[PDB]
RNA sequence: AGUGGAGCCUGCGGCUUAAUUUGCACCCGGCCCGGACACGGACAGGAUUGACAGAUUGAUAGC
């Protein structure tokens, strides 16, 4: 008899240095 | 320096130069052969 | 304008030319990176010891590069002055004096690889009446196919002065059984264009109808975007 | 006589760049302005205009 199994049964830089000149 | 501001402390050793020497306006430039199989 | 037009290689390559060759920085630099390209152009496996031929060795700086990579080699040349300054250079490998077009005196199944630097272009022209470049090239290439291991590789660097030299060299190579091709390094360049012969041993329907009616000399509708265009489905 | 070798300069490519303009044009920051028509909102209880002083600003400025 088939069962109702719809879903799967298996579950160094300074302070002011800018980023440019760094 | 053209895009950003560089913040610098004026030291006594800095006594002769221009300010523009201490914010550089350009960035440093940081810059496979066929073998025959038949 | 070119060394080939000087004459036979035993006369253009005298002692004075040898001493100008050995004291020449551009010769050293270019022929060194040509030896590098020559050794990298045959797919001999890495970490595998191999035995090589270095023909047209002249100074042996190509041999010095081969010995730098750990590999051993046999030098063959026609000019005595070149072999004299090569032994004066204290090169590691063994040299031999002999014409390549007459034939290489080695037993078959011997060398894992062959490297020829600026030498095959000298066999394209005849500087003696007994000389014939076609048969000389055939003999030299058959001697390569003999003395090489079947399945080994041979790189053959050249600067062909025209396509006739390439035509004859390739014909004499392909009639000696050699399979391979041409690596033309930097093809469209000029100062780096270097030839390396590498070898080894094994709606339209309506358009047609309207062009028909145009050729036949009658009035035809102008050809537009709507020439062949399905007006509607047909039920 | 050379050039191709070397040093330097320059031209195309390519690479780095915010930009390295192109077959002052480029970049980074700051100003200035910028429809009527229709319909719906606010508007004399107030629409909106002008402004000294100080400040932000790289600087000044009722912009
Ligand atoms: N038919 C021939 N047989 C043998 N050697 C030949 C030859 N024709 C030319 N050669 C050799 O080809 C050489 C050209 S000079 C090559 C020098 C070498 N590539 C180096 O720089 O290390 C000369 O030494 C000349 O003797």
């Amino acid at each position: 008899e088939s069962l109702q199994a719809e879903v799967i049964p298996d579950p160094k830089v300074p302070k002011g240095t800018s980023s440019y000149q760094a | 320096n053209g895009k950003t501001f560089n913040q610098v402390e004026i030291k006594p050793e800095m006594i002769g130069h221009y300010l523009g020497e201490f914010s550089i306006t350009y960035k440093p430039v940081k810059h496979s052969r066929f073998i025959p199989l038949k | 304008r070119r060394p080939e037009h000087g004459g036979p290689p035993e006369l253009f390559y005298d002692e004075t030319e040898a001493r100008k060759y050995v004291r020449n920085s551009r010769m050293i630099d270019i022929q060194t990176r040509m030896a590098g390209r020559a050794l990298e152009l045959l797919y001999l496996p890495e970490n595998k010891p191999c035995y090589l031929l270095d023909i047209g060795c002249g100074t042996g700086l190509s041999g010095s590069y081969l010995s730098d990579e750990g590999h051993y080699w046999v030098g063959l040349d026609i000019s005595p002055a070149m072999l004299d300054e090569a032994v004066d250079r204290e090169i590691e490998g063994d040299l031999l004096l002999g014409d390549m077009g007459q034939g290489i005196p080695f037993k078959p199944g011997t060398f894992d690889g062959c490297i020829s630097i600026s030498a095959v272009q000298w066999l394209c022209n005849a500087n003696k009446k007994s000389e014939n470049p076609a048969k000389r090239l055939y003999c030299f290439f058959a001697s390569l196919f003999s003395v090489l291991v079947r399945g080994s590789r041979a790189v053959l660097q050249l600067y062909p002065e025209n396509s006739e030299q390439l035509e004859l060299i390739t014909t004499q190579a392909t009639k000696a059984g050699f399979s391979g091709g041409m690596v033309v390094d930097y093809p469209n360049s000029a100062k780096a264009k270097k030839f390396y012969l590498c070898l080894f041993s094994g709606r339209a329907w309506v358009l047609e109808k309207k062009e028909r009616h145009r050729r036949q000399g009658r009035e035809v509708r102008p050809d537009t975007q709507y020439t062949g265009r399905k007006r509607k489905p047909r039920f």
